[PDB]
């Protein structure tokens, strides 16, 4: 007996336009979905269904997958997802030792959806050059990537997992969409040892990546130690510690400024009074130190910045109101849009970690670039918000290590 | 016939009633004509007459198609309560994308909307009324049993119904292509004439079965076809015939019907341009005024006249080769662009002009580029070409690892086709020694709009001047030129503009701003230049100075 799914009120179903596919995405999609229509998971519509969301393949393995973006869909149902049936997030999860991933979306294809509201999860496979009309489905089951699909499925998986927690108590276990996050501080072997425990209870139910949060240490704004100092090497000095100032409650910078006092060559070497190099001290001190009084927010939105800095690296800061950051981080180490497209998903999945949500990122790249070739390196099921940014020139520059 | 396709269940738009709509009494002569028009729709069954009890109405009219008469009903209101639709379709084939074909045929689908069932639970809401002499009578009260004319959902439902009547006939024959269009079918195959118009009698044959008659053999139409303003033929493909006007005087009107015939001719004929002629729609004119041509204008209308001079064609897309795409610049902003897989059979050529941004370089707008025509190729093609890019490897690389955003151009090889695509100044990275350093600043008066904008150096000189109707940001960026022009072939220059900082950092070789075109014309003489950017208001050397005399 399928559980009755309201969008919200006043809202109409997503009606959001099908990406261009590389003709290998399209095959790929097309035999997916005929074994998927012949076992019943989703069922060809006509044309008094107009609904649509996009279908993407990743090919995350040598095996294509497909990927339905229902951002769209879960903006409309967020009623049903988060305030009716949400799913709680532990802070324990973020102290363990060892974090393991594990994808449980096949559990919901056994579940059936509410038939009045397939129409919703309509999609199209389109075809090269528009020579045929585009393949038409809507879903029967819950479909993975909606986030009502974990808020039904909820009450289930308790009952799959209840012996298992029984038995160890000190293993917390938290679903988010289509993952389950499995922490331990067990060492490294008993953990996966425990996991390999958890897939065989989940094998019985027809559900057929390992991170280290303890060890996500902050990237300190970091300022130079030199032999020397030209003048530019103050002023820049003093330009990153006036841009820190507005985050870090204590920055002071009225004693290198006095050392700038006329209109001196750029190249010129100015000696360090003993009275500067103790503020360069105290704020060093200062920069090295989590914020004071910056506190998550449930209800507000998660914002991921990202600064790319050259030689494959890039920063980024999470915050919810600008300059009070939740989270600063690096990423390391080809091509900018894989690399950008990896930072995207390692951020989000510490995000998820962490707060339980995923943030919206802006990104530092032309829009049709990001569609283009996003696809191509994606690996993860979910998909986060995202918006298209220009780089403030020197925020790049006070974020550098 | 009506086919015997089952029906599309349809809904009115939630909260909502079939429609009302009082029927304007009309004149004999238009009443006798629906009442003929109603009699035959009848008999063939397209329409019911209905009892009193339907509440539901739309109004008709009929109007003179010579000395027939045509029934016009007005789904205005029913159309707005009915239900949204998926759309007909998402785009049309581009010829580039088509393969070749050996024999092609085009049937045509009589009485394509009255051929197809209507859901009999919206029947109902189609209920229309003949009208009475001098409308004393009753009128006679009909509904539709099929898809109307005019009505929102046809379209849709149509072209669903012929889809699912064609799979079977596709599925059995899968090297014949048939495109629906409307009430068209297109159809192709790489078969003998002979053979093929045998199968296309047994798809005749099989949409006779489905309640569709078509055309007799006689009335099938052979090549060259015109086609959505295209000519194809069996091997190639152009754009039909694209004349231009000589006239003495040009209206708006003809401007702008030129421009969207050069903009169509584009497609396959290289090298088009029709910048000079769109700048002369800059502005507000009625579409009756004439426009004296500029004498760049004219030039560009006479290199028009003579790439249009003889045909052109292009082939059609071979599925086992790789595609090439060669990009050339042909000035201020214009790039031009050719898709082939033999060089030099064109399967379609193109152009970009896209200002993307107030401030780029030829670096950006390559890129740019290739990005629409990479999209361009995922949907004619499916696939990505193989660029050939009139820039060196190298300035590439220095330009975007040095760059903040990120950017990912595929396989691509440099190509000698000048004028090459190169980076015109750079900064230094690190300042000066032995060059003078000026501290700029500008300000302005947001009241008044005026502003000073001066420098002060490292060597004592000095200099304020003074700017009418200006803001900050002009200002500022006139303190950068100050220090230009009065500075030697080295210079540092200390700003508290982030803003100007932003745009000289990027390296912009053209900008919609006269200011910034001069700041750049002055960085290319330039042999070195090292900018740096102050928090304004710290008191910074001497950025606070020359704050003082701004
Ligand atoms: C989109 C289209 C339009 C017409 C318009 C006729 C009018 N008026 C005719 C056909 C057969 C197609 N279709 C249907 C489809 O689904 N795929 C096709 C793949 N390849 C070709 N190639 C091709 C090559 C030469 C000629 C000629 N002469 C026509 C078509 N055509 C295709």
């Amino acid at each position: 007996e399928t559980v009755p799914v309201k969008l919200k009120p006043g809202m109409d179903g997503p009606k959001v336009k099908q990406w261009p596919l590389t003709e290998e995405k399209i095959k790929a999609l097309v035999e997916i979905c005929t074994e998927m229509e012949k076992e019943g998971k989703i069922s060809k519509i006509g044309p008094e269904n107009p609904y649509n969301t996009p279908v993407f393949a990743i090919k995350k393995s040598t095996k294509w997958r497909k990927l339905v973006d229902f951002r769209e869909l879960n903006k409309r149902t967020q009623d049903f997802w988060e305030v009716q049936l949400g799913i709680p997030h532990p802070a324990g999860l973020k102290k363990k030792k060892s974090v393991t991933v594990l994808d449980v979306g096949d559990a919901y294809f056994s579940v059936p959806l509410d038939e009045d509201f397939r129409k919703y999860t309509a999609f199209t496979i389109p075809s090269i050059n528009n020579e045929t009309p585009g393949i038409r489905y809507q879903y029967n089951v819950l479909p993975q990537g909606w986030k009502g699909s974990p808020a039904i499925f909820q009450s289930s998986m308790t009952k799959i997992l209840e012996p298992f927690r029984k038995q160890n108590p000190d293993i917390v276990i938290y679903q988010y969409m289509d993952d389950l996050y499995v922490g331990s501080d067990l060492e490294i072997g008993q953990h996966r040892t425990k996991i390999e425990e958890l897939r065989q209870h989940l094998l019985r139910w027809g559900l057929t990546y390992e991170l280290h949060p303890d060890k996500w240490t902050v990237q300190p704004i970091v300022l130079p130690e030199k032999d020397s100092w030209t003048v530019n090497d103050i002023q820049k000095l003093v330009g990153k510690l006036n841009w820190a100032s507005q985050i870090y409650p204590g920055i002071k910078v009225r004693q290198l400024c006095k050392l700038l006092r006329g209109t001196k060559a750029l190249t010129e070497v100015i000696p360090l009074t003993e009275e500067a190099e103790l503020e360069l001290a105290e704020n060093r001190e200062i920069l090295k130190e989590p914020v004071h009084g910056v506190y998550y927010d449930p209800s507000k939105d998660l914002i991921a910045e990202i600064q790319k800095q050259g030689q494959g690296q890039w920063t980024y800061q999470i915050y919810q109101e600008p300059f009070k950051n939740l989270k600063t981080g690096k990423y390391a180490r080809t091509n900018d849009v894989k690399q950008l497209t990896e930072a995207v998903q390692k951020i989000t999945t510490e995000s998820i970690v962490i707060w339980g949500k995923t943030p919206k990122f802006k990104l530092p790249i032309q829009k049709e670039t990001w569609e283009t070739w996003w696809t191509e390196y994606w690996q993860a099921t979910w998909i986060p918000e995202w918006e298209f940014v220009n780089t403030p020139p020197l925020v790049k520059l006070w974020y550098q290590l | 016939p009506i086919s015997p396709i089952e029906t599309v269940p349809v809904k009115l738009k939630p909260g909502m009633d079939g429609p009302k709509v009082k029927q304007w009494p009309l004149t004999e002569e238009k009443i006798k004509a629906l009442v003929e028009i109603c009699t035959e729709m009848e008999k063939e069954g397209k329409i019911s007459k209905i009892g009193p009890e339907n509440p539901y109405n739309t109004p008709v009219f009929a109007i003179k198609k010579s000395t027939k008469w045509r029934k016009l009903v007005d789904f205005r209101e029913l159309n707005k309560r009915t239900q949204d639709f998926w759309e007909v379709q998402l785009g049309i084939p581009h010829p580039a994308g088509l393969k070749k074909k050996k024999s092609v045929t085009v049937l045509d689908v009589g009485d394509a909307y009255f051929s197809v069932p209507l859901d009999e639970d919206f029947r109902k809401y189609t209920a229309f009324t003949i009208p009475s002499i001098n409308n004393e009578t009753p009128g006679i009260r009909y509904q539709y049993n099929v898809l109307p004319q005019g009505w929102k959902g046809s379209p849709a439902i149509f072209q669903s119904s012929m889809t699912k009547i064609l799979e079977p006939f596709r599925k059995q024959n899968p090297d014949i292509v048939i495109y629906q269009y409307m009430d068209d079918l297109y159809v192709g195959s790489d078969l003998e004439i002979g053979q093929h118009r045998t199968k296309i009698e047994e798809l005749r044959q099989h949409l006779l079965r489905w309640g569709l008659t078509t055309p007799d053999k006689k009335h099938q139409k052979e090549p060259p076809f015109l086609w959505m303003g295209y000519e194809l033929h069996p091997d190639k493909w152009t754009v039909q015939p694209i004349v231009l006007p000589e006239k003495d005087s040009w209206t708006v009107n003809d401007i702008q019907k030129l421009v969207g015939k050069l903009n169509w001719a584009s497609q396959i004929y290289p090298g088009i341009k029709v910048r000079q002629l769109c700048k002369l729609l800059r502005g507000t004119k009625a579409l009756t005024e004439v426009i004296p041509l500029t004498e760049e204008a004219e030039l560009e209308l006479a290199e028009n006249r003579e790439i249009l001079k003889e045909p052109v064609h292009g082939v059609y897309y071979d599925p086992s080769k790789d595609l090439i795409a060669e990009i050339q610049k042909q000035g201020q902003g214009q790039w031009t662009y050719q898709i082939y897989q033999e060089p030099f059979k064109n399967l379609k050529t193109g152009k970009y002009a896209r200002m993307r941004g107030a401030h780029t370089n030829d670096v950006k707008q390559l890129t740019e580029a290739v990005q629409k025509i990479t999209t361009e190729s995922i949907v004619i093609w499916g696939k990505t070409p193989k660029f050939k890019l009139p820039i060196q490897k190298e300035t590439w690389e220095t330009w975007w690892t040095e760059y903040w955003q990120a950017t990912w151009i595929p396989e691509w090889e440099f190509v000698n086709t000048p004028p090459l695509v190169k980076l015109w100044y750079q900064l230094e990275k690190e300042p000066i020694v032995g060059a003078e350093t000026f501290y700029v600043d500008g300000a302005a008066n947001r009241e008044t709009k005026l502003g000073k904008a001066g420098y002060v150096t490292n060597r004592g000189r000095q200099k304020v001047v003074t700017l009418t109707d200006t803001t900050n940001q002009k200002t500022e960026l006139q303190a950068i030129y100050l220090a230009l022009q009065d500075s030697g072939l080295e210079v540092n220059i200390v700003t508290d503009s982030q803003y100007a900082l932003g745009i000289i950092q990027a390296q912009p070789d053209q900008s919609e701003s006269e200011l910034v075109n001069q700041i750049i014309e002055q960085l290319i003489k330039k042999e070195k230049v090292y900018l740096a950017w102050v928090p304004a208001h710290k008191g910074i050397g001497g950025n606070e100075q020359v704050d003082k005399l701004v």
